[PDB]
Parts: structure tokens; C-alpha cells; sequence
């Protein structure tokens, strides 16, 4: 019973990490279109100016 | 709002990242399928009575 | 020339290009960490 | 078996750090023969003039 019950436990959590790791993947995924967007957004004012 | 809770736990850590949760994700898969895991229960009772 | 001397310190490129391996270091990097962590694992486990 | 089986990760590590090391072989390969095609364009550049 307790080897089960650490089972269960155990499958939640992972469960769980698995569920919350998409946080940091689209937090991340924002960083590389929102940095980006501002750079070149940047570059393209630069070329119109120009 | 416990996965958020949790996120900013491990993020002040920096242990929101795919490693750190595959990571524990492998730990807790070797402890729960090497240590394999009604009948208990229902044989203590009769046992006890 | 100095990479291949540092490849070449240990095992040679004619097993290098029978395993299976991914170009970014990053991969390599967690595969090392894993492979890391199944070390410890074994050396706790099997004392 | 776990021993072996962890004794063939840490060869497979090796070969990691090696084939780690040849990639940027590689990489170097390619960034010379760019700069060879750059030697190449601006030599014709003073065939030309």
C-alpha cells in the first residue's frame, strides 16, 4: 500500500511538471517574437527614414 | 493558480525549464517503475478480525 | 586543426560517424547531463 | 546490469564531447571556405581592374 500510494503521488506531480513546463516554452516563444518584432520593426523605420 | 504558484517557485529558482522537469519527470519514473507497486487491504481485515 | 586534435584526444572519427549524434551543442550538452545523471543513479542504486 | 548499462552511457558520453568536437570541425571547415570563396571574389575583382 505505501509503494502504491507513492505511486500516485509520484504520477501527479509529474503529471503536474509536465502540465506547467508549456509556461516557461511560451514565455520563451514570446521572448523571440516580441525581441525580434522590436528590433527589426526598429530596422525597417531605419530603412524608411533612409 | 497552483501551477502558476509553482511556476514562480521555480523560475526564482530557475528550475522552470524543460531539464529541471524532465529531469524530475525521470527521477520519479525510475523510483515508481523499478519499485513496483484491494487485496492489501481487504487481507488486513481479515487478518485483524 | 586544434578541434580535431581535441576530437581526436579521445576515440577517433571513424566511431564518431557510427553513433548517432545531434550538430547543436546544446542537445549534446543535455544528453551529457542525462547520461550524468543516470551515472549517479546507478552508483547511489547499485552502491 | 545497470553498471554495464551506465558504463555504455558514459562511452556514449565520449562520443558526445567527440562528435561535439568534430561538428565544430566542421563548422570551421565551412567558415574557411566561405573566406576561400571571399579570397577567390576579391582576386578576381584585381584580375579584373
Amino acid at each position: 500500500v505505501e509503494s502504491l500510494r507513492d505511486f500516485q503521488n509520484k504520477k501527479g506531480e509529474i503529471e503536474l511538471h509536465s502540465q506547467l513546463l508549456p509556461y516557461v516554452k511560451v514565455k520563451d516563444h514570446k521572448e523571440k517574437l516580441n525581441i525580434y518584432k522590436e528590433e527589426y520593426e526598429r530596422a525597417k523605420a531605419n530603412l524608411r527614414a533612409i | 493558480e497552483k501551477l502558476n504558484k509553482v511556476a514562480e517557485k521555480y523560475e526564482e529558482e530557475g528550475n522552470f525549464n524543460l531539464s529541471f522537469v524532465q529531469d524530475v519527470l525521470d527521477k520519479l519514473e525510475s523510483e515508481i517503475a523499478m519499485v513496483n507497486h484491494e487485496s492489501a487491504v481487504t487481507i488486513l481485515d481479515q487478518v485483524t478480525a | 586543426q586544434r578541434q580535431i586534435q581535441n576530437a581526436c584526444a579521445f576515440c577517433s572519427k571513424e566511431r564518431i560517424e557510427n553513433v548517432d549524434l545531434p550538430d547543436t551543442q546544446e542537445e549534446i550538452k543535455r544528453e551529457l547531463d542525462k547520461v550524468s545523471r543516470m551515472i549517479q543513479k546507478a552508483e547511489k542504486s547499485l552502491g | 546490469r545497470e553498471l554495464n548499462q551506465t558504463s555504455d552511457l558514459n562511452e556514449r558520453k565520449m562520443l558526445l564531447q567527440a562528435k561535439s568536437l568534430w561538428i565544430d570541425v566542421a563548422h570551421n571547415t565551412d567558415a574557411c571556405k566561405n573566406l576561400e570563396n571571399e579570397i577567390s571574389g576579391i582576386q578576381q575583382k584585381v584580375d579584373e581592374v
